[PDB]
RNA sequence: AUCAGGAAAAUUAAUGUAUACCGUAAUGUAGACCGACUCAGGUAUGUAAGUAGAGAAUAUGAAGGUGAAUUAGAUAAU
RNA sequence: AAAUUUAAUAUAACUAUUAAUAGAAGGUUACUAAUAAAUUAAUAAUUAAUUUUAAAACCUAAAGGUAAACCUUUAUAUUAAUAAUGUUAUGAAUAAUUAUUAAUAAUAAUAAACUAAGUGAACUGAAACAUCU
């Protein structure tokens, strides 16, 4: 039985999705400054 | 009330956009103010920033 | 204008018999004009004096000469435990005197003024510019 | 011939100074390159290239069939003696550049020329060669006391 | 039921007034795994320990310092009879070298003499 | 248990976060906005140090007062009268100047610092104060008050100024 | 000698004796505070022998027993911080999610 | 037994210690998580009264918990 | 003689054109993160211009880390010099704390479009497709 494919566990999000992840990488600091660009309130989890 | 929200402001942002309401769109919010508020308390007479 | 709204039992007068009562509206200063049997219309506002209100008052003009004076200031009695008395507040306790003692310690200094403050940059010299360039 | 992928480079000009909000910690050892570092073709900025880069151009069949293919110029890795510095100077080398070498009569002729033409095709590390050799030569020349 | 003034099935939540909403917030003490330690500005002050405990250094703990003497006659406001003070700079700012001087070699020649010991006082200094 | 049981002390410093004994401060026992006024820059920068500091002991003592009788204002009844907010805001207006002239006070000792460290310009003025001050008894006074602004190294140079000085005379 | 708590005890002691701090005066001085602190009503569990405040979200401990001492001459011998979770709140439901404050 | 079984940060003596920060509710085989729903699904670990029995099988159930956002009747054909 | 209307103007819309001029902070939550002048002109308060000046928490790749708004260093730092102080061993020597003076580093939040350069598709068109596009 599909449908529950989301199993939270806060350090794995914080760790793949948070600003800090973001921040760090090129590809990362480019998808902030997209969000940023476009007005987005917040940048990433 | 019961909050705790004197002591610390937080959704600063959120207060900001609710604080300051485009002037266009202030006839709008002081409409609802109106309707909610009693016959003795309320004025006629327009705020001024 | 006096408009005559219901009041609850909470906002009642010591006197209120029924629930309606009558209450002042508030009124435009430009809806209204000042009196001396006379009615001023416009006033100039040039000169400037300090009444001691204990403030720098302006002189209100109608025809420049004919000055209408402000109203007296309520007198007010101040007995208050929070409030500090006039002389003992007026009072002089600090004199410049040294030019080799500062007037505060060294860790006070601290409390009144941000060490690490990211907006010092200062610098700027000449042996600096040196290192700098090739 | 042309220098575009040289002369081309811009380098943020300096504010010279009679303080920034992020200086370095090291003293600039060497004068700076008026055309910089390439960010082109970087295997370039490892040696001696003689301004010669990767060209990009169409394999073509007897059918006319373009296909993108590169063209790579003869990089050879070369230790060579310089008199200044008294020691054999290994680098990357066009071979064009160690014909010209071997024309001019060594390594230090070579950086030492004067021509605008030279100095455009060094690379950073050519012009760092440069400036060691040239700094020798006048240390040589005229010792602190005369 | 769950609360008896709503019988029928309504769109009511057992709890609160919307379950989704924005995720992609600060996050604080409470929230996380075990490991999850975030902390409040609170302790920079000692030092931890090779073991799991804290040493703590005191020559670094925050310590308030109330003056010996206290004058209790000095209280948070002032009278509203005192007018407000307006000192006066035309010889540039206060924190002006040359005014303090000025100020010293009067201190010398009089020794604590007081300007505003009349309490009747819009302008003065210099 | 009983509260009897008990002797709750009268003169116990938890006494000092309410007016007097009182639950709230009513809106007749508060100090009208009228009255009361903040303690102004100008007037403040003649104020000794420890006066400063105890000033603003006692500021920050009221405010804790207010603040306590603000939240159960706040929190309980669920007021919107801000009284005491207003004379919170009034007494944090006050601790800043307080601050800000203390922070001043500072950055003038230090100008004048600098100023006597240009030689140039101290010796000028020395000069213009022994012309200012060239009474018998007066002069000693003056001298003495100098000698103490004055006080190794610089205190040795007062001691030579004072010598020069009684040669002088 | 002994160990460290009873140490700890005797110093405390001592201090009381003096009539002076019950405590290790951290060699770090601060003139001019701003924070404040809240006196808040006693709960059925705490006796008459505790109070209780609202304190700065980054107060120390130690550093709470140091204020009451100096400000306020009160001698605060043990004490316990507890922090308090920020609950989602939104007023309008068209508007943003946030958390109140986390309160010490 | 063969399938051959982690990695990484010393002693004594003298002198010391005022003990920081954060987690702590309740929910957690679920109405409080993941499933668009107060969804018979999915969701990790320990203790799991006795009597019985080879057992954590199966029966009961001391204690604890629970009897629910549908009831009341009627029970045709199906 | 005051009101009513009409058209224009705001700190208070964007879009296109034309003309002129110039090339610039976001967030988070709190021990909330403030100002002070002078000079010149206009007429003591004044407004303006020209100026100097205080504060300004934490986060926003690169003091060094991390799970942005946290932690860790320890400029209420270390070294030197002295000054008052308590202890020890022999007026001189050694360590501890406080206070002045000197020396020694501190903080990449920074746009977007426009320009130049490197690499460089494909759909598509050719009424198919590969040269070509
Ligand atoms: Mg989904
Ligand atoms: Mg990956
Ligand atoms: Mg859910
Ligand atoms: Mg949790
Ligand atoms: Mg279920
Ligand atoms: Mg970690
Ligand atoms: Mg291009």
């Amino acid at each position: 039985s599909r449908g529950n494919t989301y199993q939270p566990s806060t350090l794995k999000r914080k760790r793949t999705f948070g600003f800090l992840a973001r921040a760090k990488s090129k590809q990362g600091s480019k998808i902030l400054k997209r969000r940023k660009l476009k007005g987005r309130w917040f940048l990433s989890h | 009330s019961g909050s705790y929200q004197h002591l610390s402001n937080v959704g600063s942002r959120v207060m900001k956009r609710l604080g300051n309401r485009p002037k266009n769109f202030l006839p709008h919010s002081e409409k609802f103010i109106k309707k909610s508020t009693p016959e003795f308390m309320k004025s006629d007479l327009k705020e001024v920033d | 204008p006096t408009k005559t709204v219901p009041v609850p039992k909470q906002f009642w007068l010591e006197g209120q018999t029924s629930h309606m009562i009558t209450i002042p509206v508030s009124i435009l200063g430009k809806d209204l004009r000042l009196v001396a049997t006379v009615a001023v219309r416009d006033v100039s506002f040039n000169g400037s004096y300090y009444d001691a209100y204990k403030k720098v008052m302006p002189y209100r003009c109608v025809q420049p000469d004919l000055i209408i004076p402000w109203p007296k200031p309520d007198p007010i009695d101040v007995q208050t435990n929070l409030a500090t008395d006039p002389v003992i507040a007026r009072e002089q306790t600090f004199w410049v005197d040294s030019v080799v003692r500062n007037p505060i310690p060294k860790k006070a200094i601290p409390s009144i003024r941000n060490p690490h403050s990211k907006y010092k940059r200062g610098t700027l010299t000449a042996k600096d510019i040196a290192k700098l360039v090739a | 011939r042309q220098w575009r992928l040289i002369e081309t480079r811009k380098i943020a000009k300096q504010p010279n100074y009679q303080k920034p909000l992020h200086m370095p910690k090291e003293r600039k050892k060497f004068p700076d390159y008026k055309y910089g570092e390439s960010n082109i073709f970087k295997q370039s900025n490892k040696g001696l290239y003689g301004g010669s880069f990767v060209q990009f151009g169409n394999n073509i069949s007897e059918s006319k069939a373009k296909t993108r293919k590169k063209w790579l110029p003869n990089v050879v890795k070369k230790g060579l003696w310089s008199e200044t510095l008294n020691r054999k100077i290994s680098i990357k080398m066009t071979a064009k550049v160690l014909k010209t070498i071997s024309k001019e009569g060594g390594i230090d002729n070579y950086l030492t020329k004067e021509k605008s033409a030279r100095i455009k095709e060094l690379g950073p590390t050519g012009w760092k060669l440069r400036y060691r050799v040239l700094k020798r030569k006048d240390e040589i020349e005229n010792p602190p006391h005369k | 039921l769950t609360r008896p003034w709503k019988k029928y099935r309504d769109g009511e939540l057992f709890y609160g007034l919307s379950k989704v909403g924005n995720k992609r917030v600060p996050l604080t003490t409470k929230q996380g795994n075990k490991t999850m330690y975030k902390g409040t500005r609170a302790s920079g002050i000692g030092r931890h320990t090779k073991f799991g405990g804290y040493v703590i250094n005191w020559k670094k703990v925050r310590t308030y310092v109330t003056p010996d003497m206290v004058n209790f006659e000095l209280k948070p406001y002032v009278n509203a009879n005192v007018p407000p003070l307006k000192h006066e700079f035309k010889g540039g700012g206060p924190l002006d070298p040359r005014l303090q001087l000025l100020k010293i070699k009067e201190y010398i020649v009089n020794g604590r003499v007081q300007s505003e010991g009349a309490t009747d006082s819009c302008y003065k200094e210099r | 248990p009983t509260t009897s049981n008990l002797r709750c002390p009268d003169d116990h410093p938890l006494w000092q976060f309410f007016s007097n004994k009182k639950f709230i401060r009513s809106a007749d026992d508060l100090p009208p906005s009228s009255h009361i006024r903040p303690w102004s820059i100008p007037e403040l920068r003649h104020k000794s140090f420890n006066d400063l500091h105890s000033l603003w002991y006692n500021c920050l003592r009221e405010q804790n007062v207010l603040a306590r009788e603000n939240h159960l204002l706040k929190n309980i009844v669920g007021s919107t009268h801000d009284e005491f907010s207003e004379l919170s805001n009034s007494i944090r207006t006050t601790m800043w100047q307080i601050r800000h002239v203390l922070n001043e006070r500072e950055l003038a000792y230090s100008a004048s610092r600098e100023f006597l460290q240009d030689e140039s310009e101290r010796k000028k003025f020395l000069d213009t104060l022994a012309n200012d001050y060239f009474d018998d008894e007066v002069a000693s006074m003056l001298t003495r008050f100098q000698l103490a602004i004055f006080g190794d190294i610089n205190f040795i140079d007062g001691i030579k100024f004072l010598a020069n000085l009684k040669l002088q005379r | 000698d002994i160990n460290v708590s009873e140490k700890i005890y005797k110093w405390t002691k001592a201090g009381i004796e003096q009539g002076k701090e019950h405590f290790k005066v951290g060699g770090n001085k601060v003139y001019f505070p701003k924070a404040r602190i809240i006196l808040l009503r006693p709960n059925a569990k705490h006796t008459p022998y505790q109070a209780k405040f609202i304190v700065p979200k980054s107060f120390n401990k130690l550093d709470l027993r140091d204020y009451l001492y100096h400000i306020y001459g009160l001698r605060a011998m043990n004490i316990t911080t507890q922090l308090l979770h920020g609950k989602f709140n939104r007023m309008n439901l068209q508007t943003t999610r946030f958390r109140e404050p986390q309160i010490k």
